[PDB]
């Protein structure tokens, strides 16, 4: 015993992961970890971020102030979400390129409304309608003017704004079209409506069609909603032979960080930086399997469900 | 990529605790375990720190393209959807890429600190001992537990038992 | 005597392949494969996928009913072919947003089409040209009726069909261009006609513009060709003053794996899971640089012509 | 990166088709030459899955953009081509590096395979034998084809041979 | 003393560089090089490609020929510069689908135009405006043809033009939109206008639209820009009931590695292949933080603003 | 760092070796001494380029593209033309930052796997004529004049001339 022995040697666990390394693909670690999100809580956190929930209302409803959509005026969010079971109740209408009114309305973050004193002389004003209740009459969107003839005759409408505000207007108006001629003779006189809305950079002209289209909430006529931009210093200009839904005012519109989405998750108490219609999820992870659709600091979408990095050495037992 | 764990090192201790290497000696006075604490720490360190340069938190977007449709449309909607289809495959890539290659360096570093805490005591015990074939040591002076104790710390003297090792070893 | 030589080496063969690393460009190893693949079979395998090939047809032809094109009428495909010899032999005709219908209708996969039972009141139906010849006679576009006037008079039409299936309809219809008022006269009393199309969340509008147009097969006016799709539950309204090229049904428009390809290669009996225009490819290695238009299970498109991927060590010599 | 391909082994046998890695033992009986199995099979094992890592079937697509025009557009044909040609370039890049850094890889695991080879035999044979500097072993004894046999085996006893040897090392 | 001693080693330096690994964030090695430019000169080289620089004229305004802006003409370039100063100086216009049109002709990289003769038979030609000035007279865009009526009737236009080359011609022309009806009578005797741009494969028709507008150089109409190509072996037809804004001629349009670029960047005597908004850059690096436009053999585009690369080795002075 | 040459049994770095990138240093009865090794700097530096060329090698050339800034909201192509660009820059700078620490990571194991072979090379040249001390020095335990050192570092050193003199002083 004039001798001795000393061995060096490594830790073992008695239960290892696996891992994909580049020379094999089922090799064994005493630790490792996950780097793919793959389940969501499903209760979008109501915190950092200000999320709005749109119940029964879509965006373009609440913006243009359908009565039962009247609880969103002036609102702000920095997430906008449209619920599945949304639907419209006012008068029925259609938005050229809705897509891209939808998605500038999101991302400006705002319903900011400020009311102008337009003056439309020789036509009768606030029009409503039995297809959009308030109450127990007829009424119609806010924001809006349903301009009839005043007795026998609708002039010619000829008005201007000027925008000297340092900050860009957004102005919301439409054109009705009549489903008979008799209709259309009823209402603006002329038989031939044309609505021109124009500033020193832009010109929009439409010329209403006739015809019958399908009976929505009582009506068989339909409306057709536009929208125009003007820059500081600039001017609209609105020229209207009939069939006319003039605008209330402008839209105060800004530049930020908010968007909508699409989501039937109930919102709770609690705090995430991180919402996917799934709900919300941890950004603990680089990776996430739950939904290419994500609002805030996120981790990146991937279609495997599960990475493992080693966090030890291989595990010989 | 260097021997050592499934090498030349034969099997893994199940039981070491204290840390991921050590060194397990049998001696005239019995036989024991301890840890090295630089080799461990050494690796903590560089799993760490990868990992924090994996996990340190990016993507922030606000507002995007839509990526569901409820009415085809046509020539748009196909350039949204190939927008969003090959953006998800190259990050796939990049993720299954970079699982690999770091798993890959993590086995490959851990076998160098094995290799390089066998080395340094080999280096330190120059002639009072030679290298049997599975990662031990044959010390051919009595080496009691305060000589192991100054093998481990790095504080062995080879010339105090140079002669006797030798006399032992030829 | 009383030794021994014992050595140790490796293998090596009288001929290596240059590969690249990271360190270096120009190396050799013992062996090594090709990632890259840079050819094409030139015959397009026929399986597993359904290919189909329109000889003198494309798919917007074949869905519209030119006579040359008769032989497609309720055909199915996973890819269609168009060649580059393809022509049109029927009335002169325009699509506004062309590529979007032939999208929707080759990822439809399917030419099915069902004839509904249309009443057009007042009106003379079945009209055709010499431009569209079926046989020794004058025809026009099947699935497309042409209305013109009945006696001396041209009524107001207002039909409906409402959408009582579980599945999404595809209606197919046009307005007709004449090249001078007196023509416009002749076929429909009303000096200006007016097409309006329309469900309960959608509306098209056409006002057809009088002017000549060149020359093609015999015909100085033009006909424009729009879609319109019905979800279920829902209803389609046609209303039109003249001018209208009524439909006579319906497209079954379906969800799949289908799509369109231009090529002039020819098909064989073959299996290939991967098709270009050039034909189809192997699918035995991770990349190719054969073309970028590719369809199926396909190895993705590089620039580069050769990636040696090494399968041995260094060759020494 | 370790040493032996390139290095302290200087050629390669271009004669060995037996395996990847073998012994060379010059003796009193004859010359004579095997192969390793053991290391070549652990190489082999190695550039297969990383074979089968990169060529395994990814990518189905069906429905895509258009990638050819006959006419000249503007706004949507641009974005469509500009699309495009990111994704090629993007996957140009990742087809290069990946392949460098495989075949950087492959070099260095098959000069680890060998020298994890030779160091094996420098432990087993203890003091009966010594280094060169070629890659080969001066053996301190007399060693017949049995005496190879049962090193390349991995059955070698040092303390056969230990008293032999180390009077022909040393005084 | 009987033995010696032999030591091997490595060189340090007294200054060192940080740089990133994979399992470090900060080791310092004995040299490094930068991997992202991230300066610009400012001064925007001449060389090797032809800049034009327009001064105070947008693309489309030299095209269409705005009076100020005819030293333009029949010019040629790799790269159109598009000053932040520029602005128009004739009748007030709007294109729909501006962006593509100057895509297209920016990709074109010429503007060179070739007059045909057109028979417009019953009408008046060569109108101009007060809003266009050209010298003390009033004027218009030139290769644009104003037609209205002559006497007291204007009559149908019917006019062909055939492609007898073997390359495509690019037309220009317009619709104008009066603003009160008894201005669109006077100009034009039919009470609503029609313009039928059509070839052998496409059809074009615009409605003119009537309304008054803001007040742009004195005039409350406006004009519409549209553009048609015509194949070789086509032809083209116009079919007008008024309101119609003729082409002189073609534009011939070719394939190239032209395009256009946004700027406020001087113009100097130097060589650089790339070009960035913020002016000329080199390129011996593979990464730049400049701008995400760029123009040229560029390096491209990341969001870092340094990335060292090692080059020697771990530096250990004690 | 994975050889344990650099930062490891090596201990410290010689600033002051203006001649090459890695060398001897040696005690004598002459005096001490100073040399530089071409083989294994010339072998460094030929990887260290190289790998700068791959990175540098310009690989980019584009005339005409999208618009990637706008001065009026617009809606549905302004949003995926920012999305494009948006992915295709994150994309390029993750592959610029692994490519970069993938980069440093193997050059600092290529020094010292040169280091680690050069002081390997050297001991089997000395093959029982001189053992290892644990920092990176080793003790010759013959006579060794400036010549014989220079024999050292040539590779032409012949171990049988010195062979008994350094057993004997190794071993009693
Ligand atoms: C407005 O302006 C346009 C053009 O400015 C007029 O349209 C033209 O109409 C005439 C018919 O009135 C067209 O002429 C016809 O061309 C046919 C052949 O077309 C060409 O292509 C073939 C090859 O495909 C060539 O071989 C051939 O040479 C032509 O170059 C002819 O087949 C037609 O037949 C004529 O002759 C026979 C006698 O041989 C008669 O029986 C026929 O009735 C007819 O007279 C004829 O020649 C011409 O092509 C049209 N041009 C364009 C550009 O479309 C509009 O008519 C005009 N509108 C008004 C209201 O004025
Ligand atoms: C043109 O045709 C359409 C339909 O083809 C006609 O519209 C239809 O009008 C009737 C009323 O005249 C609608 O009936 C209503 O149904 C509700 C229940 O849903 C009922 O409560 C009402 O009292 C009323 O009976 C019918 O729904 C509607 N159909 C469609 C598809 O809109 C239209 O009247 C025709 N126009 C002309 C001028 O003939
Ligand atoms: C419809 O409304 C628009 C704008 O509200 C009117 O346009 C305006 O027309 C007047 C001309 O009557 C322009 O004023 C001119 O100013 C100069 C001085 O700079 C003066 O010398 C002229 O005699 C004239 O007064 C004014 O600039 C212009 N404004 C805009 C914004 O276009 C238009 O006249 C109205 N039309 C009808 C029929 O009411
Ligand atoms: C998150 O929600 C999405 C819904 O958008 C889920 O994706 C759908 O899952 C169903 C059920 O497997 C499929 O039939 C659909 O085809 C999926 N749609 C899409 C667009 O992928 C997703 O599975 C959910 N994920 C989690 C973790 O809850
Ligand atoms: C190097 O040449 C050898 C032949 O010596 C090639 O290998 C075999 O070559 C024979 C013909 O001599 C063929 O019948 C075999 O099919 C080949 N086998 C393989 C696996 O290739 C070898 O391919 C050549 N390698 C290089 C890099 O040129
Ligand atoms: C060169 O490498 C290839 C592998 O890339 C060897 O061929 C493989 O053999 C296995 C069976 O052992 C098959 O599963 C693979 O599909 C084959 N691949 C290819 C590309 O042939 C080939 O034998 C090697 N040749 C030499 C001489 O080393
Ligand atoms: C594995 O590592 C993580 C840190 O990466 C640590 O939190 C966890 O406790 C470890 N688990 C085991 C079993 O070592
Ligand atoms: C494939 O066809 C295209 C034409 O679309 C041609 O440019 C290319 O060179 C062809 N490639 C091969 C490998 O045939
Ligand atoms: C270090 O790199 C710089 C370039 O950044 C070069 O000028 C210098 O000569 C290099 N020095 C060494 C020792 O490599
Ligand atoms: C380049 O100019 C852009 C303005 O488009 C600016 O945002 C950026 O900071 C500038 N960068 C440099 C390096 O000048």
């Amino acid at each position: 015993s004039s001798t001795a022995t000393l061995c060096l040697g490594h830790h073992s666990v008695p239960n290892g992961t696996i891992v994909k390394t580049i020379t094999d693909d089922q090799i064994e670690v005493t630790n490792a970890t996950e780097l793919v999100q793959n389940s969501s809580t499903g209760k979008i956190c109501n915190n950092p971020h200000k999320v709005l929930d749109g119940r029964d209302c879509t965006l373009i409803d609440a913006m243009l102030g359908d009565p039962h959509c009247d609880v969103f005026q002036d609102e702000k969010w920095d997430l906008f979400v449209e619920r599945s079971s949304a639907f419209s109740n006012c008068y029925p209408y259609d938005v050229p390129d809705y897509a891209s009114l939808r998605s500038l309305i999101a991302s400006s973050g705002t319903l900011d409304f400020i009311t102008e004193s337009f003056t439309w002389a020789g036509v009768s004003q606030n029009g409503g309608s039995s297809a959009c209740k308030r109450g127990p009459a007829n009424g119609f969107f806010s924001r809006l003017n349903w301009l009839t003839k005043s007795g026998s005759s609708y002039p010619l409408l000829n008005v201007t704004m000027p925008n000297n505000y340092n900050f860009d207007k957004l102005y919301i108006w439409g054109v009705h079209h009549p489903s008979t001629n008799q209709e259309q003779t009823n209402l603006y006189v002329q038989a031939s409506g044309r609505v021109t809305v124009s500033t020193r950079r832009s010109q929009q002209t439409i010329v209403p069609n006739i015809g019958s289209r399908p009976w929505v909430r009582g009506q068989s006529s339909r409306i057709s909603i536009y929208w125009t931009i003007v820059k500081p210093g600039d001017v609209l200009v609105i020229n209207s032979n009939g069939n006319l839904i003039a605008p209330r005012g402008f839209f105060k519109i800004r530049t930020g960080r908010s968007s909508i989405m699409r989501s039937d998750a109930p919102i709770e108490t609690c705090i995430s930086e991180c919402i996917t219609p799934n709900g919300s999820i941890p950004n603990d992870k680089p990776f996430q399997n739950v939904n290419k659709i994500t609002y805030g600091a996120c981790p990146k979408y991937v279609k495997q469900n599960t990475l493992k990095l080693a966090t030890g050495m291989r595990n010989v037992p | 990529l260097f021997g050592a764990i499934a090498g030349f090192i034969e099997n893994g201790w199940e039981g070491m605790i204290d840390g991921w290497y050590g060194f397990r000696h049998q001696n005239s006075e019995g036989t024991g375990q301890a840890a090295d604490l630089k080799s461990t720490q050494a690796a903590i360190d560089q799993i760490n720190g990868k990992l924090n340069r994996v996990i340190e938190k990016t993507n922030e977007k606000f507002h995007q393209i839509e990526k569901e449709f409820s009415e085809v449309e046509g020539r748009i909607q196909d350039l949204e959807k190939y927008v969003e289809d090959t953006k998800v495959d190259l990050w796939s890539y990049n993720a299954e890429l970079l699982v690999a290659l770091e798993n890959q360096h993590t086995i490959d570093l851990t076998d160098s600190e094995m290799n390089k805490l066998f080395e340094k005591t080999r280096r330190q015990l120059r002639e009072n001992a030679e290298d049997m074939g599975n990662g031990c040591f044959k010390i051919y002076h009595k080496c009691d537990n305060a000589c192991i104790e100054s093998i481990r710390n790095g504080t062995y003297d080879h010339d105090i038992y140079r002669d006797e090792a030798l006399n032992n070893r030829f």
